[PDB]
């Protein structure tokens, strides 16, 4: 896997 | 959450130009690779349909009793129960396949592979998988556990793609599944020489053979083999 | 849980049970709001059949609901108890999740719903009360006051009365309450509430109450020397 | 089905009135007289036992008077096991306060929580309301010495001296009459028992159907001793005042 | 009298009477008709409006690709039905990968207004059902009443003045069912049969309702300019 | 211990047109060095011309499209047959997936369409339901392999025209269906040779307003 | 389905009357006739066995119970909810109290938890106040012996002596002639004896005649020796033999 | 990489686009402000979907106040709505860092800091995400109260190209936000491919660059 | 007594029919639907004369593009009205668009028949929805307490509402302006009203596709009564 600054 | 203790090794299956061929050995293996013998891992539901399981047996007892449950259930306020409103091998399969992703979903799996071999009303041939993950797929071939390794490949030679289905006869097709059967019980620890053949076809309907046992093994060669290298006695 | 349906249309379309909620309202002693430029009033009425009372300790008729926000009542005082308590947790609710005391509307609107809730649940009777709810919203110096009954219906009044000869009180106001000029200061709005009262109470002893709310959370309750002043002046003034 | 037994307790009359407490008030006003009242220094809580056999056992009996802390008892006129119900809840609610502030509870809010449990089954449940009035005789460190009563509506009023139960008409004309602010306890004593003595529909008041109670701050500096009088402690007390 | 009260109470004759006064709520909705031949299984419906400044009460509701069913009396007592059918439908695809029988459709409303008629606290459905639908077995009608009752039909109606058309369609019976491949035909069968239900007014652009379901043909409903042709 | 995930391997592709979007999968099924199926679909026309693919865990899989399919059909119940727009349908998958968000779907999730104004659609998610509107996307096992590929032959990234010193950017425009079926067809045989779990064939579904429609290729089998 | 009467069967008439209680009491009236009497050094509660029939087994029918091992009870009045009363005050001597301070309850605190549960009878949804007055007796090491009725409203009251049900009116006045403070248990079962012969019209002997008492420790009835402090329980029912030896010199 | 700063023309709010999975660039075309309404922004650093969704859901809340209440929220209560509703999730491994600007009449200009672990903070500067150290060291050593509306948006701007240069997990593209009493206004999308040469040219800076 | 859900010998719900009759107690609600937008209208009636009029909320907004006017037992509406506003909140959360006006509707009169022996008895106030849709263009619908809705061009609600419909009968037609039909709502409005029209005791809104709902100020309102009596008296 999930996308994640 | 569980752990399998008793459980059946692998279920091969192809289809053929009028129907498919599934076939299953009779064992029922422990932990430590102690057998127990007097299993039946093929289930028959109705006339077009047989429903081969892998892994745990206590699981594959609770499937056997929901199929024949299913059955019992598909009779009820049904006058065409025999006929147009019959059960059909895509019903079957769909309903397992909800139950084993429910299951898994659960975190109280049904520790099996399944393989569902019938023919539909049209006279189409069905062969699907689902496994206690819920996953499904469907191949010309489909096999479990070792047969996935060992069986497929000798079936894949008879029937590689879609096309080569027509051209593949219920001789041949059985032949191919009597062969990976010997293949396995050479290589699997977990196999036995006994096992259960059941075809499906759309002409003769479905016949099941039971008791039968690997023919025309090779072992001849094992007197001319000694020590691991050097040892010439 | 007891479910049964207490509050039920009847044939001509009204809800009896709510009906007869009004009626223990008119029962009740007389609750008057009068708001002025910079002020709200609220006069409460205290029947004089009971002598040998405790007026310290005696539950008051005017209850604080926040330190800006007052609630008065007619009807039943063991009713009033559950919505006064209800209304200053929902204040304390509203303190702790917005970051900002509740509006004046905004209480009524949540008694108003309580009150609302009573009348089409299964197993209770509606509340036997209507509240005359005045304050001030934060940092803001126009004067609110609402009412409430027990249908759920609430609104806004320059000046309103509430329980038993209300009908009078309120005749009073209608004439005595000028829209254009409301009562410029404190003292004005308080005699002409006083005066109001006085044309149903009996005596103007230790039988009006009266609390006066200005802004900026300014919210004190008048002694019986200060109220019996007023009576003193309005009763001299009268004798013409 | 079972809409057609309901008697349906929680409803208004078209008066405006809630039918079950009106009858639970007039159950009440059968019941024998309790009076409560307020002094400078400490409250007499007497009352009346309904119509005594001779052999009942008197000194080892509670009908009218009970404790619900070291700072507060309650004179009851009503179902004495309705009353016990409500006793026992009023005594967990001071003890859960105690638990949570470390103070003993403050009289008036003792009240106001057994008044609420009163009131809720006037609004809601289904259930008969309790028939019971309670007369409150406590002390705390805010208003000290203080005197309520509730009844089965929930509604709580505060008092110098008041009366429930039987002859409460009569009773309070009586207080009313004979009553002033720099009363002490032995003078509020006196008129207690003068009262019960006029209004009691028995013949003569004897030691043996009264239950009597004070509040005083009698113990050595700044505490309070709650009094349960012995039926010989009665005796004494009513020959002094010269009843008998 | 005495005995009709609520629903869990019978008459010293063995009727019960809140059944029977949900049933008469049917006989006051606006008249639908429902019939088939082999192929095709048609709903024809009378949609009632307030007045002229008002809509017209939509009377058919589709549950799946392959069935639905025309409404008469209480509207949302039909929402609550017709949305148990969609579920019910929608089971069977998803864990069976098989379309619901129009049978079993029945046999699943005649239980759900059942229970509805033995229980007290709650009422009976005040709204009778016209469901067609092409499954296996071929072209279905059937009517639901509220008393629980399901029966397949070749052809029938329900509402105001329904006994008119369902006359036309019992004398008709021999034509319209041998109507195959031809559904226009047969939509003109059903519009000359709900024509015989008609008093005073006659059938509009947006007053006329009609709905299709067979062989090659999914549940279709057509209302305004779509069924002026069959006018 | 009982691991509820498992890896089917597969890859998925989406691009997005002017007037037409492209979502295209390779057929092939495995787990571990096994190959399951060579033609099991896993891109899936939905119904109000909305393309879908959710690659990682065939039975997740399975299950998010089985679960949009039905969200389509009651939203037609529910909206008097009101169509879907592309938009409508990205946002009710979010809430699908991450409604899961304490026992995710292991899937990767492409959806492809047109938009309110007719131009070519598509939109990723990660498992737990975050969304973005793209006009290039690669999922699962050989998205690492294709995606910068397409970065450089589609949005034309690092080409510069030539004899500006690097100073003027190669032009941005809309590839024709059949300049974006080859970059598919290349991105897919180029992911076979390098990567074990993608061969056996390619199924790219094309969308336009005249509908959705298939092409298939074969693709190597070892 | 489901319990839908919520909502009190008991409810105050426009009088103040509370019907079901006054109805539950007629009922206690219309019961067979029993007795308490307290002495000095201990209490004696008595009851007529009326045999519904003469087949029947009387002694298999206990109208006087051990509730526990120094108290025990006997009612006039339905003697199913008698039995039912006895089973539910066995069990709240166990669960409220012995479980707690591992001794047994004192006799006002258990009658105290046996009007709790006949009050929630006049007050709770969908059931009828219990049929019944109990009589009481027990002994406990601070109080010592005592003797209480309980009502159906779940009012209870200690007595010297009492009756209650058919005869009660004319057992009371006998009672006040013969009860004094100085009283010994067997002249006390001796004024029972001859209260319960002015009530009773049939048959007079230790076979229709239910007699216990609450007196000295009964080492022998204990069942164990070896514990000093255990010195066994106070309550005895009085044998068919020891009624009709105390009818002779009567 | 995200920062919010209040200085006399009201509020500058600057994001980078960039969201990764491990070492795997996923995207550089994420927009990391929600507009919620006219007066209200919402930053989003940590899980994309985390973020996303309940940034998304904290604005239909606020349009719930704004109908119930006839005023739009205020930022605090905005703020809290979202603060309130993670320490509900506190533990269930929910990671959101987050920064809610806007501008009310009572208030004036307001940034609230909100993070997963249910800290609610108000400041004048905030910076969150990997490269919040980056924006920080930039944005401190030239913040004053009384910078101009044109002087804030480019030390906005030059603060995230600072951190997406220097952190791995930063870059793509950045995105300026300018928040006054007359409403938030869009300052456009400068892809850092571009404006690193640009800032490089012009300010003399980026020596440790080749080029 | 009897049963809360019974139903009577004519087929119809003892306390649905009941409920209509609250309903025609309430203080009349109009609206008008035409191509350049619908309109509501409502008489206020305050029942004296120190009640300020201006917190009499008959007129109330669902979203931007949906009103509702009501009459009946108003305080009933408010736990409508926030159902109707969820939903339209929720709806625009789970699928990023403006909600069908038909939806909506459906939604609220989904709540009507959940009572009986859920809440104790049926809703007390009948509703006017009003709203703007890409699909169906300018709606207006009228949501019984029966759980039953009608589609209208125009309708009239509460007090006087048989007179008020047979004059929206005459007056309606397809052509209509949106100035049109702010003075015909006023103009029916003055004849079925006990006390005389003005800015204080009747309230406008209207819904239009570019500006959404918007409740008309007294001031605006005041300028189109005035407009009113001169066209009245011109012929
Ligand atoms: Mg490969």
């Amino acid at each position: 896997x999930f996308l994640f600054x | 959450t569980q752990q399998p203790i008793v459980t059946g090794t692998s279920v091969i299956s192809m289809k053929y130009d009028n129907g498919v061929i599934i076939a299953a050995d009779n064992l029922g293996s422990y932990g430590s690779l102690l057998r127990f013998n007097g299993v039946e891992r093929l289930i028959p539901v109705g006339d077009n349909t047989v429903v081969g399981i892998s892994g745990d047996i206590s699981d594959m007892q609770h499937i056997e009793r929901l199929l024949k449950d299913l059955v019992t259930e598909n009779a009820y306020d049904n006058p065409l129960a025999d006929a147009e409103e019959a059960l059909e091998p895509s019903y079957i399969f769909e309903y397992l396949a909800t139950v084993m992703y429910q299951r898994r979903s659960k975190m109280n799996p049904l520790w099996n592979a399944i393989i569902v071999a019938g023919v539909q009303s049209n006279g189409d041939q069905f062969l699907r998988y689902v496994n206690l993950l819920g996953v499904t797929y469907s191949s010309p071939t489909l096999a479990t556990g070792f047969g996935a390794h060992m069986a497929n490949p000798l079936l894949r030679k008879v029937v590689d793609r879609e096309s080569d289905i027509p051209k593949t006869t219920v001789q041949v097709a059985e032949e191919a599944i009597v062969n990976a059967m010997r293949v396995l019980y050479y290589r699997d620890a977990r196999s036995s020489r006994n096992f259960s053949l059941a075809i499906i076809d759309k002409n003769t309907g479905l016949t099941f053979k039971k008791n039968l046992q690997v023919e025309n093994m090779k072992w001849d060669f094992a007197k001319d083999i000694k020590g691991y290298g050097t040892q010439k006695i | 849980g007891y479910d049964r349906a207490l509050s039920i249309f009847s044939p001509d379309g009204h809800i009896f049970q709510v009906e007869y909620a009004l009626e223990a309202v008119k029962r009740g002693t007389c609750a008057v709001g009068v708001k002025g430029k910079n002020c709200v009033v609220l006069g409460c009425e205290r029947r004089s059949t009971l002598k040998l009372q405790d007026t310290r300790i005696t539950p008051s008729k005017v209850s604080k609901i926040d330190s800006h926000v007052v609630l008065s009542f007619s009807g039943l005082n063991a009713d009033s108890r559950i919505l006064i308590e209800k209304a200053r947790v929902e204040a304390q609710s509203h303190r702790l999740t917005l970051e900002d005391p509740v509006t004046v509307e905004y209480l009524t609107r949540y008694v108003a719903g309580v009150q609302q809730r009573y009348t089409q649940s299964g197993g209770v009777r509606p509340f036997g009360v209507s509240t005359l709810i005045a304050g001030f919203d934060p940092r803001d110096d126009e004067p609110k006051l609402y009412q409430t009954e027990p249908s759920g219906i609430y609104s806004s009044w320059s000046a309103q009365t509430i329980g038993r000869n209300s009908k009078t009180v309120r005749e009073f106001l209608e004439k005595n309450y000028d829209r254009k000029e409301p009562p410029a200061t404190v003292e004005e709005c308080v005699k002409l509430t006083v005066r109001s009262l006085l044309e149903v109470v009996q005596t103007g002893a230790k039988n009006i109450e009266i609390t006066v709310v200005k802004p900026d959370s300014d919210i004190v309750a008048l002694s019986s020397e200060e109220i019996n002043q007023y009576v003193t002046q309005i009763e001299q003034e009268k004798q013409e | 089905g079972s809409r057609r037994y309901d008697s349906r307790t929680t409803i208004f009359s078209p008066e405006g009135r809630l039918y079950q407490v009106e009858y639970a008030l007039e159950s009440i006003s059968h019941a024998g007289t309790a009076i409560g009242i307020m002094a400078s220094d400490g409250i007499v809580l007497a009352a009346e036992r309904k119509v005594t056999s001779t052999l009942l056992e008197q000194d080892t009996s509670t009908e009218k008077l009970y404790k619900l802390n070291d700072k507060i008892a309650v004179a009851v006129a009503g179902l004495t096991a309705d009353a016990e119900i409500l006793i026992n809840t009023a005594r967990i609610h001071a003890q859960n306060y105690l638990k949570t502030y470390n103070e003993d509870i403050p009289v008036e809010i003792l009240v106001r929580r057994l008044s609420d449990i009163k009131q809720g089954y006037t609004q809601h449940g289904g259930l008969r309301p309790f028939g019971v009035s309670f007369i409150y005789a406590g002390y705390d460190d805010r208003y000290g010495y203080q005197l309520y009563t509730s009844n089965p509506s929930g509604n709580y009023t505060g008092w110098k001296a008041i009366s429930v139960g039987a002859n409460t008409s009569a009773a309070q004309t009586l207080l009313q009459m004979d009553y002033k602010d720099d009363m002490k306890v032995d003078d509020a004593i006196e008129l207690a028992l003068k009262t019960l003595s006029k209004t009691t529909d028995s013949s003569a008041l004897t030691y043996d159907r009264l239950e009597f109670a004070t509040i005083r701050k009698g113990a050595n500096d700044g505490e309070v001793y709650q009094k349960i009088f012995k039926p010989q402690e009665i005796k004494d007390i009513l020959v002094k005042t010269g009843i008998t | 009298n005495n005995y009709d009260g609520d629903t869990v109470t019978f008459s010293p004759t063995g009727r019960l009477f809140q059944v029977e006064y949900a049933l008469e709520a049917i006989k006051q909705g606006s008249v639908t008709v429902g019939l088939r031949s082999n192929t095709h299984a048609v709903l024809v419906a009378l949609k009632r409006n307030a007045d002229e400044l008002s809509s017209y009460q939509k009377k058919i509701i589709k549950c799946d690709e392959h069935m639905g069913l025309s409404l008469a009396g209480l509207a949302p007592d039909a929402r609550v039905l017709s949305n148990y059918l969609r579920q019910q439908c929608n089971y069977s695809s998803l864990v069976f990968n098989r379309k619901l029988a129009v049978e079993r459709a029945g046999h699943l409303l005649c239980d759900k207004a059942q229970k509805n008629t033995q229980s007290y606290g709650g009422r009976p459905y005040g709204v009778g059902l016209l469901i067609i639908g092409y499954d296996k077995s071929g072209a279905h009608l059937l009517e639901f009443q509220p008393s629980g009752n399901v029966t397949e039909l070749y052809g029938t109606a329900i509402g105001a003045r329904s006994q008119g058309a369902k006359t036309y369609l019992e004398r008709t019976l021999d034509t319209f069912i041998k109507i195959d491949g031809n559904p226009d035909e047969l939509i003109k069968a059903g519009v000359e049969a709900i024509s015989q239900s008609l008093r005073d007014e006659s059938l509009t652009v947006d007053n006329l309702s009609i709905a299709i379901v067979g062989k090659d043909t999914p549940f279709t409903i057509y209302d305004g300019e779509a069924v002026a042709k069959y006018i | 211990q009982f691991n509820p995930y498992g890896d089917n391997g597969g890859t998925i592709l989406g691009i997005a047109g002017e007037d037409f979007a492209v979502l295209a999968g390779d057929t092939r099924n495995i787990t571990d060095y096994s190959i399951n199926s060579r033609y099991e679909p896993k891109v899936f026309d939905c119904g109000d011309n909305i393309v879908m693919s959710a690659n990682g865990f065939a039975a997740d899989g399975d299950a998010l499209v089985k679960r949009f399919k039905n969200s389509v059909k009651w939203y037609h119940f529910d909206h008097n047959d009101k169509k879907l727009s592309i938009n409508s349908a990205a946002r009710n998958i979010q809430h699908l997936l991450y409604g899961k968000r304490f026992f995710p779907y292991y899937v990767h999730t492409i959806i492809a369409g047109l938009d309110e104004d007719g131009k070519g659609a598509v939109y990723s998610f990660d498992p737990v339901g975050s969304y973005e509107r793209e006009q290039c996307r690669a999922g699962g096992a050989a998205a690492s392999l294709i995606m910068p590929f397409l970065d450089n032959q589609v949005n034309f990234k690092n080409q510069y025209e030539p004899g500006t010193n690097g100073k003027v950017k190669k032009p941005l425009k809309y590839l024709s269906v059949e300049e974006v079926i080859k970059l598919v067809r290349d991105s897919f045989t180029s992911a076979t040779e390098r990567h074990i779990q993608v061969g056996d064939g390619l199924e790219i579904l094309i969308v336009t307003k005249d509908g959705v429609r298939k092409e298939f290729y074969e693709l190597k089998r070892d | 389905m489901t319990d839908r009467y919520s909502f009190s069967l008991t409810t105050f008439s426009p009088s103040g009357k509370l019907g079901q209680i006054d109805y539950a009491l007629t009922a206690v009236k219309q019961g067979v006739t029993s007795l308490g009497i307290k002495a000095t050094n201990g209490v004696v509660i008595a009851t007529e066995k009326k045999s519904s029939s003469p087949l029947a087994m009387s002694e298999t029918l206990s109208k006087v119970s051990l509730l526990t091992p120094d108290i025990g009870a006997v009612y006039s009045g339905m003697g199913p909810d008698y039995r039912v009363l006895v089973d539910k005050s066995r069990k709240v001597a166990h669960t409220s109290y012995k479980r707690i301070y591992g001794e047994y309850p004192p006799t006002k605190l258990l009658v105290s938890e046996v009007a709790k549960i006949m009050q929630e009878a006049t007050q709770s949804g969908g059931v009828r106040p219990f049929g019944v007055s109990l009589l009481i007796a027990g002994h406990d090491e601070f109080n010592g012996f005592s003797l209480y009725q309980v009502d159906p409203s779940g009012s209870y009251f200690p007595w010297k002596a009492t009756a209650i049900g058919k005869g009660s009116v004319a057992a009371k006045t006998f009672l006040e002639k013969r009860w004094n403070d100085e009283l010994e248990l067997e002249d006390a079962i001796h004024i029972a004896l001859l209260t319960l012969k002015e009530s009773v019209e049939g048959e007079f002997n230790g076979d229709t005649i239910e007699l216990a008492i609450i007196g000295d420790e009964n080492p022998d009835l204990l069942g164990y020796t070896g514990i000093p402090t255990d010195k066994g329980p106070r309550f005895r029912k009085l044998t068919s033999q020891e009624i009709n030896d105390r009818l002779e010199a009567l | 990489t995200t920062l919010a700063f209040r200085f006399q023309g009201g509020i500058i709010v600057a994001v980078d686009s960039r969201a990764t999975a491990g070492n795997w660039v996923a995207s550089q075309t994420v927009k990391k402000v929600i507009e919620i309404n006219p007066f209200l922004l919402g930053t989003m650093a940590g899980g994309a979907a985390d973020c996303q969704f309940w940034e998304t859901w904290l604005g239909s809340q606020c349009r719930l106040h704004e109908l119930r209440e006839k005023e739009r929220i205020s930022v605090a209560a905005a703020s809290k709505i979202l603060s309130n509703l993670v320490y509900q999730y506190k533990g269930a491994g929910l990671s959101m860092g987050t920064m809610i600007c806007g501008y009310t009449r009572k208030e004036g200009p307001t940034i609230y800091y909100v993070d997963s672990d249910g800290t609610r903070l108000k400041g004048d500067i905030f910076c969150v995400g990997s490269g919040q150290t980056f924006a920080y060291g930039v944005l401190d050593s030239n913040y004053k109260w009384d910078l101009s509306v044109e002087d804030a948006l480019y030390l906005g701007k030059r603060s995230i190209l600072a951190a997406a240069h220097r952190d791995a997990y930063s870059g793509g593209s950045v995105n300026l936000y300018h928040v006054t009493e007359d409403g938030w206004i869009y300052h456009g999308n400068h892809d850092v491919g571009e404006l690193f040469w640009k800032v490089k040219e012009e300010e003399g800076s980026f020596n440790n660059v080749i080029g | 007594d009897r049963g809360v859900s019974t139903f009577s010998p004519e087929g119809r719900l003892f306390q649905v029919e009941y409920s209509l009759e609250a309903i025609k107690l309430g203080s009349t609600a109009i609206g008008i639907a035409t191509k350049e937008g619908v309109v509501l209208g409502v008489e206020k009636r305050a029942t004296s004369p120190l009640l300020e009029s201006d917190s009499i909320e008959k007129i109330v907004e669902i979203d931007r593009h949906i009103g509702c006017a009501m009459s009946g037992l108003t305080a009933d509406a408010r736990s409508m009205i926030e159902h109707a506003r969820t939903a339209a909140v929720t709806h625009n959360l789970y699928y990023d668009e403006d909600i069908n006006v038909e939806s909506l509707t459906q939604s609220v009169c989904d709540l009507a028949l959940r009572f009986g022996e859920l809440m104790s008895r049926p809703f007390g106030v009948a509703l006017l929805i009003a709203g703007h849709d890409a699909d169906d263009g300018y709606q207006l619908f009228h949501a019984e307490p029966s759980g039953t809705f009608y589609r209208y061009n125009a309708k009239a609600i509460g007090s006087g509402s048989e007179g008020a419909q047979a004059e929206l009968l005459n007056e309606w037609h397809s052509s209509l302006t949106l100035k049109e039909a702010e003075l015909l709502v006023l103009k029916i409005l003055k004849q079925v009203m006990e006390e005389k029209l003005d800015e204080n005791n009747a309230q406008l809104s209207c819904i239009t596709k570019q500006d959404g709902f918007k409740i008309y100020d007294n001031e605006k309102t005041a300028e189109l009564i005035k407009e009113l009596k001169e066209k009245e008296a011109a012929e």
